[PDB]
């Protein structure tokens, strides 16, 4: 475009310099100059190079003199025309419209001088006479036309006058005067013409010279200019010219209409000043024909020069309200075009006074006329007069006001084609007044494009006609029209195009080249956002930093709009990304640029805020919040920047989490000050960006919330914030609306916090059920999406929730799927996501190493390293820690303190072999490591134990701090005699409890919340539960039933099997632990019996036995299972043997006889005294360590009859001989003589079991535990014959207890109200065809009962039967979930006794470290006292002649309970483990 | 000899927690659309008021 530019300079060089050389060929070559000057003037208008007119204008200015040298003024002339017509908005016709032209800052440089060449040519062409009334209009008003130009050339321009006067055949006494006047204004020497300048004076009242034909009009208006300017000397008098009888009789003929009609004008020329006031009243006092006198007053006034009076303007108000007053009456068109004409010559008088405001009035009244009238000819009128104003004026500050004005105007037109037509009086290039910035192209296009452009209605591409390109780019930047040829513009045009646009398709002399980089980087940044990319992101951050941003000062000019909203994106898309680095940088880097970026400024400290939060330097933060608070007010700011300012104080760590702070702000504060920051229902209308932005913003207050509840116990109104802040990005999302980049990018880290938020809550609280819920819908959602920091930083979520759940092969994948997903983003400016990164791979040293390069010197500021350390297990010094993450401190703190204390004891062989030895904590009546050291730190970790507080721990951590609480009681209890011994293991009783409490409890509550919660825009507390937990357990051993309630339980620390005894006839507590490690772990038996029930469940699946067929693989499915029946009793055999032998007595139902019992200690405490080395070498029987009664009574439990007894005497043998070691009694074994031991004791036990009366407890409940669960414990030998019910807590046993008034068993009544299901999905014909005879003669006999058989039953049908029936059958699969939700049972209060036969029907399936659920649980949260199910799959013809022989043995006289029907009906099974051991109970033994 | 037969395994009824509205693929495809951020916002007529208060030597010095 240079060389395009060089080559038309080329051209004119060459004229101008061979023109001069030969002009008779250069004026036939003419044609290809105007083609150069033209095709330039075009390029640099088009590229806004107005620099360049100018210089284009000498060398065109020089070419026009040329050919006045060379006397070719044809050419000369059309050359003036040419020059004013490529270089003005107004165009000329001739020579006469030159001179006549305004000044305006496009011909500011030229204009005159272009005049003067006028004239000479006017001249040289002798044409004076003709240009006469033009010259001597312009001379008239040379104080509008000429003397503007500071820099006129006032020696040619006299010298012009002087020749005109010289030449001149009339009027030669009005060049004389202009001569005179201008020789003494500018000071110049009267030596330019030898005769005196006083004979020059009077040589011009002559009879000739005086002489001015029709011309006298103008004679006032110079004789103004000449003696005004030569007041008080020899001045010309006015009564030299005019004689006095035609100066007198003016004011005579005024004293007694009176205006010339036919000339437009007054009677009288040179009428007088004060004399004008007469005139001036008169006419105040006044159909159309008024109109027309109007016309001939206004233009004498012009005619005379008279400068700018008050009288005249009061005139002229009075003139104007008249005209707009009566705009009405004008009905015929004669009188319409007077109106046009007075109109028109009252505006060219403003111009002349410089009245601006006035000129404002006469605009307001052509706009008036055109609408009455309706006439698109006024409305033509009236916006080519405000922009002879815009031009006039020259201001940029106008230029807004004007297109207010403008849009009036578009609005008013009468048809779509005429609005078109207005609006492109305003889109034009000359409104740009030679403007060189990019801030006034942007804010002049915008500004037209919404007020005006919109109301065009246009759904094609219209070039506007003379616009710039520049002009095009901005203005269809922001439309949504789809072709448009962008590709005629210059790249840096279709940069900003396309930038403008959500499309990316991708000169020396141009305007945009200043702003090339600022161009370019917005392109780059909107480009990358486009692909969701951050591939440029860090580079172009620098780049405008420090190759712009830095550089204001030097640049020195105002900011456009096109980089404020580029700033207000890149801190968003950084905030976005986590470039927490670059976002401070940048920020900081504004807030120093003040002077020019202010108005930005609170953007910076918004996105500046959150990088200190993100980066969890919180000193900074802190200093930040306080600072803003303080400063900025609510009442008065725009709702914008209240946004942004609430926005950036939502997140926890700004409010030390202190809920009730933040409630205080946020809630009443907040909406007190600014209530529309919480109008969702956008009751006052705002804008759709705005309105968005509202509901955004109180999305990002529920989600926080969320964390404050969640972190001060309040799980409820936590999980209630979440699905409010769910419910409103829902109704965000289907508001009907083009989702702006800058909320969509907010939505996405508000939704993802959301899920993330829901499923920490829920894991929490152990519930597994809605964590998988949860989990899948988020799963879901990434998917689909494709912003690569959402993607990473989800997967890097699930990856963490897969390992708590403990699902290793969703596990192993989302851990693939978060390591190629952080390929995507940059490593080296996202410190947050690359620790995350290093953390998942094991990484560790790498993690912190990366902290000390990302912050430097800057870590002293930052608790991130401190973060990670938490995180990594670690506990950090208090002083130090965040208040807000003091809990997780003290957490650590504990299993810190735990294990260096185990570590060093397990080093002493006396502590490392009381961790393998069977522990009770009632034991006993009340290198190497000292002795008062261990129990000092025992007693310790002990009160360090009871010190947190229980409402910061999830349930899965409650349950480590129980069986730990638990752990430290029985290792001291054994060394010592502590204080308190009973109520510590009362309250730790209770402790053991919460965990299995909780999770059951917040599942009835979560699922019983009333749904309106949720849509509007009942908490429960662990200390009521704990005073609830530990009464529940106080009513047990209060209620003296003869029962045992045995705990079951299994440790995650120790690996040990957790037994614990309640005696409520006894008023007595115990507890032991026992070490597993024929040899099988807890977790290897998990495993192998996992294995053979999910063996024997595929092999019950209709999917293999359908295709089973011939006789030859009925052989091999009956071996499989003759197998795994036969690998589950080895199980259990083993389990037998193992963990419990020597304590299997702690099962017995057996009570001892108290008479006997003394005796046989007696003998007991004889045979030790007798046969223990200490107790027969050291001290006196009153310093012998007394063994508990429970203890001893494990003796007298045994049966010698047995084959295994001497097994089993001789572990109590070593648990009484520990009991002894650890209270400090050594018995080396080499020195026991365990003959006499064996011998002397089974005597004693034989002796006992001959004379002892046979009493024994009623029933046992076992408190299984939810890991204890799959385990058929009913099942091993010496539970076999009991009557036994599992129960899943303290809490829900005694209420079930406390519910029926503590009456064993349970009576309920079967002569009425019965329930049945029978083969719901006709896939059991031959189970249907036994029982279909009994089911129908029963409710046959039985009034209000009812039965569902080979039917699909409907969910409301048994919601009324478990509601309303006294018992409830069912025979199918399952509990029949598949027939009524989940739900709906939990949201009953009550439920008949369930006896849920079928397959799984007592099954869970098990996630991890969260709490497992099955449809055993469903029916107890629903009210049943008693349900009955199945652990696995079953066969029907096993299980069915077990529900023959159960419902027989139960009476469905002295029939059984349902506990001894059970373990009565278990041995009719063919396969008796596979089959028999499937049946289990959980609640209360009825009888019917 | 004959073989013993089980259900047949049925699915039960979907778990939704209390009143959960899932995000459906006309809101996911809301949520992943880039749009311009330079996209802007998105007829009675009444009255103006009005308001109250030479040689050819001296030719090239012209032009030079």
């Amino acid at each position: 475009s240079i060389g395009i530019l060089a080559m038309h300079n080329n051209i004119i060089r060459d004229f101008t310099k061979i023109a001069s050389n030969n002009i008779d060929l250069a004026i036939e070559d003419i044609t290809t100059v105007d083609h150069s000057l033209n095709s330039i003037y075009s390029l640099l208008k088009s590229h806004h190079m107005w620099g360049h007119i100018n210089s284009t204008v000498k060398q065109h200015l020089m070419i026009i003199v040329k050919l006045i040298n060379n006397n070719a003024l044809g050419l000369a002339s059309s050359e003036i025309i040419f020059l004013f017509n490529e270089t003005n908005l107004f165009q000329a016709h001739s020579l006469k419209n030159i001179l006549l032209a305004d000044f305006s800052t496009w011909n500011d440089y030229y204009l005159s001088n272009l005049k003067i060449l006028a004239l000479q040519i006017i001249l040289k062409r002798k044409l004076v006479d003709e240009y006469l009334p033009h010259i001597l209009e312009l001379f008239s008003h040379d104080k509008r036309y000429l003397l503007k130009d500071p820099n006129l050339k006032a020696h040619a321009l006299t010298k012009i006058v002087l020749s005109f006067f010289s030449v001149t055949t009339s009027c030669k006494v009005l060049f004389g005067l202009k001569f005179l006047q201008y020789i003494k204004q500018f000071k110049l020497p009267f030596k330019k013409f030898n005769i005196t300048v006083e004979c020059f004076s009077k040589n011009l009242l002559h009879k000739n010279y005086l002489e001015m034909g029709p011309n006298k009009i103008y004679l006032n208006s110079f004789y103004l200019s000449y003696s005004m300017l030569y007041d008080g000397l020899d001045k010309i008098m006015l009564l030299d010219i005019l004689s006095y009888e035609e100066t007198t009789e003016v004011q005579r003929a005024i004293k007694s209409e009176y205006c010339n009609m036919s000339e437009n004008r007054l009677l009288w020329s040179c009428i007088s000043v004060d004399d004008l006031n007469v005139i001036l009243e008169n006419a105040t006092n006044f159909i159309s024909a008024t109109l027309k006198c109007l016309v001939c007053l206004w233009s004498t006034i012009r005619l005379e020069g008279l400068p700018k009076n008050k009288d005249i303007l009061r005139q002229f108000d009075c003139t104007v309200i008249y005209i707009n007053s009566n705009i009405k009456s004008i009905n015929d068109e004669s009188a319409a075009a007077l109106l046009s004409e007075l109109l028109g010559v009252l505006s060219e008088i403003c111009i002349d006074y410089k009245e601006p405001k006035r000129l404002s009035n006469i605009i307001s009244v052509l706009f008036n006329a055109s609408v009455l009238f309706k006439s698109h000819s006024f409305l033509l009128k009236t916006a080519n007069l405000e922009i002879s104003n815009v031009l006039i004026s020259n201001d940029s500050k106008t230029s807004h006001r004007t297109i207010l004005k403008f849009e009036k105007f578009i609005s008013s037109a009468q048809s779509a084609q005429k609005k078109i037509e207005i609006f492109s009086c305003l889109f034009n290039v000359y409104c740009m007044l030679r403007n060189d910035t990019l801030s006034f192209v942007f804010d002049f296009c915008q500004n037209a494009f919404i007020h005006c452009f919109t109301r065009l209605k246009i759904t094609k591409f219209i070039e506007f006609s003379n616009s710039s390109e520049i002009m095009l780019s901005v203005l269809y930047g922001n439309s949504s029209i789809e072709n448009i040829p962008s590709e005629n513009w210059s790249q840096l045009s279709r940069m900003i195009f396309c930038s403008l646009r959500g499309i990316f398709d991708l000169d020396k002399l141009h305007l945009l080249n200043k702003y090339e980089l600022l161009i370019r980087i917005v392109y780059l940044l909107n480009l990358d956002m486009s692909k969701h990319l951050t591939t440029n992101l860090s580079k172009i951050t620098k780049l405008y930093i420090n190759k712009w941003l830095q550089k204001s000062d030097e640049k020195a000019e105002r900011i456009s709009s096109f980089e404020m909203d580029f700033v207000k994106m890149l801190l968003c898309y950084l905030n976005f990304n986590n470039f927490d680095k670059l976002s401070i940088e940048l920020s900081l880097c504004i807030k120093s640029k003040e002077k020019y970026y202010s108005s930005i400024v609170p953007y910076a400290d918004n996105y500046l805020l959150e990088a200190y939060l993100s980066l969890y330097m919180i000193d900074d933060a802190l200093m930040m919040k306080n600072q803003l608070q303080k400063t900025m007010n609510l009442s008065t700011a725009k709702i914008e920047q209240a946004l942004l300012h609430a926005s950036s104080l939502i997140n926890v760590h700004l409010w030390d989490s202190d809920l009730t702070a933040f409630q205080i702000y946020f809630g009443k504060t907040l909406p007190a000050m600014k209530p529309e920051l919480f109008d969702i229902n956008n009751d006052h209308n705002l804008p759709m960006s705005l309105y968005i932005k509202v509901i955004l913003l109180n999305i990002k207050i529920f989600n926080e919330s969320a964390k404050l509840n969640i972190k001060a116990g309040n799980v409820i109104s936590a999980v209630i914030d979440c699905r409010k802040a769910q419910n409103l990005a829902l109704s965000l999302l289907k508001k009907k609306n083009k989702l702006s980049q800058g909320s969509r990018l907010a939505l996405l880290k508000s939704l993802s916090f959301s899920f993330f938020q829901l499923i920490k809550i829920h894991i929490r609280i152990g519930s597994a059920r809605d964590c998988e819920f949860y989990s899948k819908e988020l799963s879901r959602i990434i998917s689909d999406l494709e912003e690569p920091i959402i993607v990473y930083r989800c997967l890097h979520f699930l990856h963490r929730y897969y390992m708590i759940t403990e699902q290793t092969c969703l596990q192993n994948i989302t851990l693939g799927k978060a390591n190629k997903a952080f390929d995507y983003l940059d490593a080296e400016a996202d410190i947050t996501s690359l620790t995350m990164f290093l953390y998942d791979n094991k990484e560790f040293v790498k993690l912190e190493q990366s902290l000390v390069l990302y912050f430097g010197d800057q870590l002293e500021k930052t608790f991130l390293p401190n973060l990670w350390k938490l995180h990594l297990g670690k506990d950090i010094d208090d002083s130090i820690c965040l208040s807000e993450y003091m809990p997780k401190n003290v957490i650590n703190r504990v299993h810190n303190m735990w294990q260096k204390v185990m570590s060093q004891l397990e080093e002493d062989p006396f502590f490392k072999g009381m961790f393998e030895s069977t522990l009770g904590i009632p034991s006993s009546l009340p290198q190497k490591f000292d002795r008062i050291a261990a129990i000092s730190k025992l007693k310790q970790m002990k009160e360090l134990l009871e010190s947190l507080k229980l409402d910061t721990l999830d349930n899965h951590e409650l349950s480590k701090i129980s069986s730990l609480s638990s752990l430290t009681l029985t290792i001291l209890s054994n060394i010592t005699s502590i204080h308190n011994a009973e109520s510590s293991l009362i309250t730790n009783f209770s402790l053991t409890d919460l965990p299995r409490h909780m999770p059951l409890l917040f599942d009835k509550v979560l699922n019983n919340i009333d749904n309106k919660n949720y849509r509007e825009f009942n908490n429960i507390s662990t200390i009521t539960e704990s005073i609830r937990v530990s009464a529940a357990q106080k009513d047990l051993m209060e209620s003296n039933l003869n029962i045992n309630v045995i705990t079951i339980d299994f440790c995650p620390i120790t690996g040990n099997l957790l037994l614990s005894k309640l005696e409520p006839r006894r008023k007595r507590r115990t507890h032991l632990r026992l070490p597993l490690i024929v040899h099988l772990s807890f977790p290897e038996a998990t495993k192998k019996l996992l294995s053979i029930i999910n063996e024997s469940n595929q092999t019950t699946s209709v999917e293999v036995t359908n295709k089973i067929k011939t006789r030859e693989e009925r052989k091999s499915w009956w071996t499989t299972r003759y197998d795994l029946d036969k690998r589950m009793q080895q199980l259990l055999n083993n389990i037998e043997n193992s963990w419990f032998n020597g304590v299997q007595g702690f099962f017995s139902p057996e009570v001892v006889d108290n008479s006997l019992f003394e005796k046989f200690k007696d003998k007991f405490y004889e045979i030790l005294h007798q046969n223990l080395p200490s107790r027969k070498l050291y001290g006196n029987p009153a310093m012998f360590i007394k063994v508990e009664d429970w203890v001893i009574e494990l003796f007298l439990k045994l049966n010698p009859q047995e084959i295994d007894f001497l097994s089993k005497m001789e572990d109590l043998i070593y648990f009484v001989l520990d009991i002894l070691l650890f209270h400090g009694e050594e018995n080396a074994y080499d020195e026991i003589d365990f003959s006499m031991l064996h011998v002397q004791l089974e005597e004693q036990i034989k002796k006992y079991r001959a004379t002892m009366t046979t009493n024994s407890i009623f029933h046992t409940f076992l408190v299984v535990s939810s890991s204890c669960h799959l385990f058929p414990w009913e099942c091993l030998s010496f539970l076999k014959d009991l009557s036994i019910t599992r129960v899943p807590s303290y809490v829900c046993l005694n209420k079930l207890l406390s519910r029926f008034h503590y009456q064993l068993p349970l009576q309920v009544t079967i002569e009425d109200n019965i329930s049945m299901i029978l083969n719901p999905n006709g896939d059991l014909s031959r189970t249907e065809s036994k029982f279909k005879g009994m089911f129908q003669k029963i409710i046959d006999a039985k009034p209000s009962s009812q039965l569902v058989m080979n039917e699909k039953p409907e969910e409301e049908t048994l919601l009324k039967m478990l509601q309303n029936s006294n018992l409830f059958v069912y025979i199918g699969h399952g509990g029949g979930e598949q027939y009524v939700r989940s739900k709906e049972i939990k949201k009953c209060t009550k439920i008949a006794p369930s006896f849920l036969l079928g397959c799984s029907s007592a099954a869970m399936k098990y996630y991890g470290k969260l709490e497992p659920t099955g449809t055993i649980y469903t029916y107890l949260l629903g009210g049943c006292p008693m349900v009955l199910g199945n652990l696995w799959d079953v066969t029907d013809k096993d299980i069915d002649k077990f529900s023959e022989e159960l419902f027989e043995k139960m009476g469905f006289g002295n029939s059984l309970s349902v506990s001894y029907a059970v373990s009565k009906s278990r041995g009719v099974c063919h396969l008796r483990y596979l089959n028999g051991a499937a049946p289990v109970i959980y609640g209360l033994p009825i009888k019917f | 000899m004959d073989i013993e037969i089980a259900p047949q395994r049925q699915e039960p009824l979907p778990y939704v927690p209390e009143g959960y509205s899932p995000f459906q693929q006309d809101d996911i495809e809301k949520l992943k659309t880039f749009n311009s951020p330079y996209k802007l916002d998105l007829d009675k007529v009444d009255l103006l008021p009005l308001e109250q208060i030479l040689d050819p030597e001296e030719l090239e010095d012209l032009v030079t």
